[PDB]
């Protein structure tokens, strides 16, 4: 809370913590099902886990996948847009629209770097050309942010479909730059 | 407004200007001289916190403000010709605050057209060095961190921060 | 003229500030300034003296009051800068005091067993009398509804289950809950993190 | 083509846009032709202005990019403009013999702020060529003014016409064209005869400078750097050596740089110059504000005590020291005699004294607030290096003579250091100097007398460390007696133990070591650099150094004293009293010490901005030589 | 064309492809480098030797041709990965860790090969100019051309391209590009020279962002090319031997003009601020002061006090105060006084050593010298001019000439040399 900053910006671990609540589909390796000790959790429905069956699709929260794939009893399947098809896509896409962010979910950045760390094996793709390709990406978008902030003034600003991660590295900048800005036009009224 | 604040306190003692309208004995240590009072139309130079207040009180006060030094032609044009260059640090170290308040004190639209430019111009100079975070396997961030003024120096400290931070998690293997 | 000392009390907080900001690991406050604060202290006595003969002065009527009006003026507004200069020195020493504070998992600081990170004598009387008041403060707020969860507990939030830890310095064995460590220095352990927090917290062991 | 129209549209725009330089156009139009109708005559203001590069910034922030970055693309378009203008203006006919085929063509300057285009002959690099540019240093060199050719008038017999060939250098235009041989046309086009018609072409004066950077700037253990400015047409002659100088113009590359059928070499650059716009030296102009405080603060009594005491505020005590040189700033009235003589009019003094007894710290201080002073060492000077040394003209091929320290300084003032360490060869020549002011040159087949009036302040050791009273006063000075004989004042200091006194200049230098200057927070080092930020603008009680300047000016251009005879008869009784006594002095007494008590009083009167001598300056000088011969204080 | 085309496609996937653990270190240098507008990238030998060695071998057998193929490599990266063009062609700057061969070791069968080599400056020239793009235009016909140059060694066309003469072309000096070329001396290393020989010396030339980067008398170590450059000596077919300079490492911080700012990580200003805080780092100081000496300790905290020196102060009224301190020692034979003069020299970042017996007023001051060429008189300087914000130590001082000491007079309090010899009149800085 106060000690080192954090008054008003949040750090990357919460934001890893914010990405890690999210649900993400699996392949289960072992059968859980009722016979004909439970889960019972508090934050989470438990219906999907109660009820596993193996080698059949379930999805569950993120942090349980990572804590089973620790052990042997999970396989977590990589979203679709972790392919080099759909990353290819929407370099073009990137590349021919030179005024708007391509649409890319909020958590792509840390989703891709928990992935590789975690479940490297479960990849389709060489997972060498797909690190290349999401550099290939941020480093585009890097230019495009760096073009847009020319455009601050006090009134608002517009920042369709920036990345949580992107949003909170360049905070502290962009809202002081502006709040400055604010007091000198009022100071003048 | 803030009273806690320690660069507002410091920025409000500064030096401006001034001239007496009225004659009146009793002081002279404000001239250092402590026996001898002053006269009428006296120029001396007084502290922010007192030379505000007394502008105020008198119907006319008993003290005028007279223009300062550091927002005179010259400083205005060598701002218009070249914002990223200028050192603002020997002008003075606190510029913005003082000119937040001068423009307050005195309605100017011409310095808040000026001050908003040179501040948009330098906050890309800022961010570029701010971003520059050095990889192991220049001249430039060390002139420039030396030309900026005691709030920029705040901004660059926490950006450069973010940066380090962002960067140290993306690569923490 | 009056207020020129005060300044330079405030440019040493501002030191203090960059040690607070350029902080990798907690620090320690510098020594006080109880000589330049009572400076400040014997000119504002010196500035109610001027005011009270500028009282009788006028109350006799030798002077106008216009002229009177000036002096009384500058008196209050050098009185208000040395007050403000006190303030703001206080606030600051106030709270990186309340940071430590609770930067120690309440206790009763320097009383019982430190950290080590601050020295007796660099606070003064009423700064440590305050300390231990905001300490009790603490104590009894952890006992309030919230007993459940720890209120001065770790602030980086939990995203590995089973951590690999060293030990730094040597003790006995020490019971935990349904188990016991046995803390031989210079061995390693392989455990659940919830266990081991309190021990990193107080410097028995390293890394996570 | 079309661009060069839209430009000169542009600047004819902005022209009628501000009035101010259409009516210095008319103003000097109107003196020229007002002053060649004088036939009664009692001289020509050239065809230059200065316009602000700030108006223009925010009239046209394009053009005024395009001058900045790109000059060789858009001064000639406005100078074109500027001489459409002026010759609109110009309603009157001037139906000259020769005036029709020399137009003198308008030209431009420039001021304001330059932003980061302010440099030094040491930052300016590659980067640079082709931009306006402004370099501020010191004068060093400069060459001979020769006429140059640019256009050539021909007249052809059997036919009577007139032909015209121009002429064009890298040096004379901002761009590129094909080379001329200078060759005058001697064959018409149907092979008439040409006979060349002088006094219908074209001359421009030419001349080159070297600026060198200012020494005190230099980074640690690096020596200055130095450039070359060509100036031309009414440019010439603007400058001296030694002179500090602010030139303004275009940084430009030339020649062919090796890349040519010489050989190839690692070794082989291009060559870089300045054609400068203008220039700028870095005389205080008085104001009615600063003469009326003149005139008021001249009616005090005690003038002369605070005058003299402002001098060195640093330093304690040398009350008469510090007088005798306020009186050498005011020096006193040269009287020209027959038979071709001069009575000189300057005041010397030398020092001797004791080690570590602030002489040479007055010297550092006469350097700083004169107008005109040069510094000199007696180990590290020659008499070549004093007088004048041949040298050559490399531009044109002569040879010539370069000025030394002594005939630099003239009308002004030569600090010496270590003067009784300079070699007897050395020391012959400043005798000359000190005696008839002249130098005479006689070697290489040049043969010239060259006008040296200086005034000398110098500072000795005696032969021993220090000052010895029980030995005669000419043994403890190694310098010559016929040397000695031509100083106006020597002064023998000593340091002597005294409790009390002690006590007082250790405080006085403990409290002098303990000044921090504004804008400084304690314990941050003095940052003597500036940042490359030269310039922001481009173009009891004591009082101020700069209104002592303005003061010492004011005396010395406007006040002539002449002496009186109630002054003489003072002086006189003085010389006799002073010449019949037993009193043993520490310099001999002989007739030219009331020549001395003359030049004192002289000065004494200038100080008081009157127009006689009176009694008190003649009291005045009298105290003072009494203190230096005698020391009765 | 056809093998270049591939060489430059080898070297653009080196930098775009190389990566350690999980970081594009190269290719994240160059957008860090291309933000502060610093146009150069700085390669380590050892990762282009790992990623392929085929590679590697191309450019060690060939570096004159090889070495512009990756400088465009460079730029084309640069505009893929900061453009979606004012950007010149970019540097390169080459790391080597290989084995130092000795300058007198240099000989014919080290031609067109790359080097590395240690030595002393004792020279630095001005900075000139070089033509990179020029533009060019024909006497008679009169049409644009332009020709593009690099500085890896060319002459304009002695033809003409669409009578005219026979190598009609001038220059179009506006809208050409130049660059800037320094000119540098060195010198052996004082232990390494062999037995009866005076040292030798040797030229190097030095390109764009590698000028004002060393200082005379600094010791430094270099990498470059050893070529030959024919010139001009009565010899037949005999060429002069030079070097241009790919990387510089030098052991004092300070550049060439001193910039008096941090040159300090945050790494190496957090250990100095944890020592500065050891409650007996004077003690530390002191006994770090030529260990190998016994005693003498007063003498040490004299130099310790000499090293850090003093403060300096300037007055309104123009007056300027030392704060640099001076020591002498006069003692008996036997007392180590000569062996802390050499440790004074090693420790100080600047520092000269000297001797009373062979000195002389124009070596320590400054001299006047003839340009053999221009036929001027230039200024040249000495001991106090070399040693200027360090030490100078005079040793046998009381062998001295009479003359030649007088001379330090000045230097010693003002700090400041004047010179009024052969027309040139100015006061140098020396601050010693
Ligand atoms: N009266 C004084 N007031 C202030 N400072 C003084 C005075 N006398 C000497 N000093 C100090 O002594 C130091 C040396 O003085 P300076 O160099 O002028 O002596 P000097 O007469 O030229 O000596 P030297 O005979 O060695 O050439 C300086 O730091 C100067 O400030
Ligand atoms: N205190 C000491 N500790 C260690 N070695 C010493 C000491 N005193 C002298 N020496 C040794 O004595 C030898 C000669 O010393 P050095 O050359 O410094 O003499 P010096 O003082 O310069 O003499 P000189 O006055 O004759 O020039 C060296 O080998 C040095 O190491
Ligand atoms: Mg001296
Ligand atoms: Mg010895
Ligand atoms: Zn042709």
């Amino acid at each position: 809370s106060l000690p080192a900053h954090l008054q008003q910006t949040f750090s990357p671990e919460e934001i890893q913590f914010i990405v890690e609540n999210e649900p993400i589909k699996i392949f289960p390796r072992i059968t859980t099902r009722q016979k004909i000790t439970r889960w019972q959790l508090i934050t989470t429905d438990d219906k999907a886990l109660n009820n596993m069956v193996a080698m059949r699709s379930t999805e569950v929260v993120l942090w349980i996948a990572l804590l089973l794939k620790q052990q042997s009893k999970c396989s977590i399947v990589a979203p679709q847009w972790l392919t080099t098809k759909e990353l290819d896509r929407k370099i073009q896409y990137e590349k021919t629209h030179p005024d708007r962010f391509s649409e890319l979910p909020w958590n792509w950045l840390v989703l891709a770097r928990i992935l590789f760390n975690k479940a490297k094996d479960d990849f389709h793709d060489p997972i060498h050309e797909l690190r290349g390709k999401i550099q290939d990406l941020r480093e585009i978008r890097q230019i495009k942010v760096l073009k847009g902030l020319k455009y601050l003034n006090e009134s608002h600003l517009q920042l369709d479909n920036l990345s949580l991660l992107e949003i909170n590295e360049l905070r502290p900048f962009i809202t002081e730059i502006m709040d400055k800005l604010r007091e000198i036009h009022t100071a003048s009224l | 407004m803030g009273y806690y604040d320690i660069d507002d306190v410091l920025a409000d003692g500064t030096e401006f200007p001034c001239k007496f309208q009225y004659d009146i004995p009793g002081l002279g240590y404000l001239e250092n001289n402590p026996g001898r009072p002053i006269t009428k139309n006296t120029k001396l130079s007084l502290p922010l916190w007192l030379a505000r207040i007394l502008a105020i009180v008198g119907p006319v006060p008993f003290v005028e403000l007279l223009p300062p030094d550091m927002f005179s032609t010259k400083v205005m044009n060598a701002i218009k010709t070249d914002p990223v260059a200028l050192d603002l640090h020997s002008i003075n170290s606190h510029f913005f605050s003082l000119a937040i308040k001068w423009i307050m004190l005195f309605s100017e639209k011409e310095l808040a057209n000026v001050v908003s430019e040179l501040l948009l111009q330098r906050a890309q100079e800022l961010n570029h060095h701010a971003s520059s975070l050095s990889i192991d396997l220049n001249i430039a961030t060390s002139t420039f961190l030396l030309k900026l003024e005691e709030m920029e120096k705040e901004i660059y400290k926490k950006s450069h921060e973010s940066y380090k931070d962002t960067k140290r998690w993306m690569f923490k293997k | 003229m009056y207020g020129d000392l005060g300044n330079k009390l405030v440019l040493e907080a501002k030191r203090t500030k960059q040690l607070y900001a350029r902080s990798n690991q907690d620090v320690n406050l510098p020594m006080y300034h109880e000589d330049i604060i009572r400076n400040i202290l014997k000119e504002v006595s010196n500035l109610r003296k001027n005011t009270e003969y500028l009282k009788e002065q006028q109350q006799l009527g030798m002077l106008d009051d216009k002229v009177a009006k000036c002096q009384y003026f500058v008196t209050l507004l050098c009185m208000e800068r040395n007050k403000r200069c006190l303030l703001a020195y206080q606030r600051l020493r106030t709270d990186i005091l309340d940071s430590m504070a609770w930067n120690n998992n309440g206790l009763d600081l320097m009383s019982s067993i430190t950290f080590s990170q601050q020295d007796t004598n660099n606070l003064s009387h009423q700064e440590q009398e305050y300390l231990k008041e905001y300490c009790d403060l603490i104590t009894d707020l952890k006992s309030g509804d919230l007993v459940d969860i720890d209120l001065s507990g770790s602030l980086v939030p939990p995203s590995d289950v089973f951590i690999d830890v060293r030990v730094l310095k040597d003790a006995g064995e020490i019971q935990t809950e349904y188990g016991v460590f046995n803390l031989i220095k210079d061995s390693q352990f392989f455990v659940r993190q919830s266990d081991v927090e309190r021990l990193i917290q107080q410097g028995y062991l390293q890394k996570i | 083509d079309a661009v060069f129209g839209d430009r000169v549209r542009r600047f004819q725009e902005f022209l009628d846009t501000f009035t101010s330089y259409r009516d210095s156009v008319r103003s000097i139009q109107v003196y020229n032709s007002n002053n060649a109708a004088n036939y009664n005559d009692d001289n020509i203001l050239p065809h230059r202005i200065i316009i602000s590069l700030d108006d223009l910034r925010e009239f046209d922030r394009s053009f005024w990019s395009g001058i900045l970055v790109e000059p060789a693309y858009f001064i000639p378009p406005a100078e074109k403009a500027l001489t459409d203008l002026a010759d609109s203006m110009d309603d009157v006919p001037h139906p000259n013999a020769s005036a029709v085929s020399s137009r003198h063509p308008w030209k431009l300057s420039f001021k304001g702020s330059f932003g980061a285009h302010a440099l030094s002959p040491r930052t300016l690099t590659a980067q640079h060529l082709n931009k306006l540019v402004s370099v501020e240093g010191i004068v060093t060199k400069t060459s001979l003014v020769r006429p140059k050719l640019i256009r050539s008038v021909h007249y052809a017999a059997k036919t009577g016409r007139f032909h015209y060939r121009d002429y064009t250098d890298a040096t004379t235009t901002l761009t590129t064209r094909i080379p001329t041989p200078a060759i005058y046309p001697t064959e018409d086009t149907e092979g008439n005869k040409l006979t060349t018609e002088y006094g219908y072409s074209t001359f421009i004066d030419h001349q080159r400078i070297t600026v060198q950077e200012m020494p005190e700037m230099a980074p640690a253990g690096q020596l200055p750097r130095s450039i070359d400015v060509i100036l031309d047409d009414d440019l010439v002659d603007k400058t001296k050596p030694g002179d500090r100088v602010n030139v303004v113009g275009v940084f430009k590359s030339l020649g062919a740089g090796g890349m040519n059928q010489s050989n190839s070499n690692t070794l082989i650059g291009f060559k870089t110059l300045i054609l400068g716009n203008t220039v700028y030296p870095l005389r205080q102009m008085l104001t009615d504000f600063d003469i009326r405080n003149i005139n008021k603060l001249s009616k005090k009594k005690d003038i002369f005590d605070i005058l003299s005491q402002s001098l060195a505020p640093s330093i304690y005590g040398h009350d008469h020291i510090k007088k005798a040189i306020l009186l050498m700033l005011m020096g006193g009235v040269e009287k020209n005699l027959e038979n071709g003589s001069h009575l000189r009019g300057d005041i010397n003094i030398l020092m001797v004294g004791d080690p570590s007894t602030a002489k040479s710290q007055l010297l550092r201080f006469v350097l700083n607030t004169a107008s005109l002073a040069i510094a000199t060492t007696g180990r590290g000077s020659s008499g070549v290096g004093l007088t004048a040394a041949v040298t050559t003209d490399r531009e044109t091929g002569e040879r010539r003579l370069e000025a030394g320290a002594m005939v630099l300084a003239d009308r002004g003032v030569v600090c010496i250091d270590e003067f009784d360490k300079m070699t007897d060869v050395d020391r012959v020549a400043i005798h000359e100097v000190m005696e008839q002011q002249t130098v005479t040159i006689a070697k290489a087949g040049i043969h010239t007398t060259l006008n040296a009036r200086c005034s000398v302040i110098a500072a000795a050791n005696p032969v021993f460390g220090q000052y010895d009273v029980n030995r005669d006063p000419h043994q403890n000075i190694a310098l010559p007696d016929s040397l000695l004989s031509r100083f106006d004042l020597l002064f023998v200091v000593t340091d002597d133990i005294n409790e009390i006194r002690d006590r007082s200049i250790s405080e006085h230098v403990l409290r002098t070591h303990r000044y921090l200057p504004p804008g400084y927070l304690e314990g941050e080092p003095v940052r003597e650099r500036l940042n490359l930020s030269l310039a922001v603008g481009e173009d009891p009680k004591l009082v101020t150094i700069p209104f002592l300047r303005k003061y010492v000016q004011y005396a010395k251009e406007r006040v002539i004293p002449q002496l009186t005879q109630e002054a003489i008869n003072v002086i006189v009784k003085n010389y006799t009293d002073l010449r019949n006594d037993d009193n043993t002095k520490k310099s001999p007494i002989t007739a030219r010490t009331l020549e001395t008590l003359i030049r004192l009083a002289t000065a004494h009167a200038k100080v008081r901005l009157s127009k006689t001598v009176n009694k008190v300056d003649a009291k005045v000088a009298a105290n003072l030589l009494r203190f230096a011969l005698l020391g009765e204080d | 064309d056809d093998d270049n085309t591939e060489i430059i496609k080898s070297f653009k996937n080196f930098i775009l492809e190389f990566r350690l653990d999980s970081q594009f270190i190269y290719r994240d240098q160059l957008r860090n480098n291309i933000l502060v507008k610093n146009y150069s990238l700085t390669v380590n030998m050892e990762h282009l030797i790992g990623y392929n060695e085929d590679i590697y071998k191309k450019l060690s057998d060939e570096p004159s041709d090889i070495i512009p193929l990756f400088e465009t490599a460079i730029t084309q990266v640069a505009k893929r990965i900061s453009i979606l063009n004012s950007l010149p062609t970019f540097q390169l700057i080459l790391n080597s860790n290989a084995n130092q061969i000795p300058l007198r070791d240099l000989d014919s069968e080290h031609v067109s090969k790359i080097v590395r080599l240690s030595g002393i400056i004792i020279s630095t020239s001005v900075l000139s100019s070089r033509a990179t793009y020029l533009s060019i235009m024909c006497r008679n016909c009169r049409h644009t051309t332009s020709i593009t140059i690099n500085n890896f060694n060319v002459s304009l066309p002695r033809s003409c391209l669409s009578n005219c003469g026979p190598d009609p072309y001038i220059i179009i000096h506006e809208s050409s590009k130049f660059i800037d070329q320094q000119f540098l001396k060195l010198q052996e290393i004082p232990e390494l020279v062999p037995v009866g020989e005076m040292p030798r010396n040797l030229t190097m030339t030095c390109d764009r962002y590698l000028t004002n980067k060393v200082i005379p008398g600094t010791r430094v170590t270099i990498v470059g090319i050893y070529s030959i450059y024919n010139s001009k000596g009565s010899g037949v077919a005999i060429r002069t031997p030079y070097i241009k300079i790919l990387g510089i490492q030098s052991d004092v911080e300070t550049s060439s003009i001193w910039n008096s700012v941090t040159m300090f990580t945050e790494e190496e200003e957090e250990e100095f601020l944890q020592l500065s805080r050891n409650p007996k780092l004077y003690e530390i100081l002191t006994n770090s002061i030529a260990p190998s000496i016994f005693g003498n300790e007063d003498i040490k905290k004299a130099i310790v006090c000499l090293l850090m020196g003093g403060s300096k102060k300037i007055l309104p009224d123009g007056m300027r105060l030392r704060g640099d301190i001076n020591v002498l020692l006069l003692g008996d034979p036997g007392t180590a006084k000569s062996q802390l003069l050499k440790f004074v020299e090693k420790v100080s970042p600047i520092a000269v050593y000297t001797s009373g017996k062979g000195s002389s007023a124009a070596g320590l001051t400054a001299s006047v010298q003839r340009d053999p060429m221009t036929r001027e008189f230039y200024l040249e300087g000495g001991a106090m001019v070399l040693a200027d914000g360090g030490v100078v130590c005079i040793d046998e001082f009381d062998k001295m000439r009479d003359e030649d000491r007088v001379a330090i007079h000045e230097a010693m309090e003002q700090q400041t040399i004047s010179i009024a010899k052969a027309g040139i009149t100015t006061v140098l800085n020396s601050r010693t």
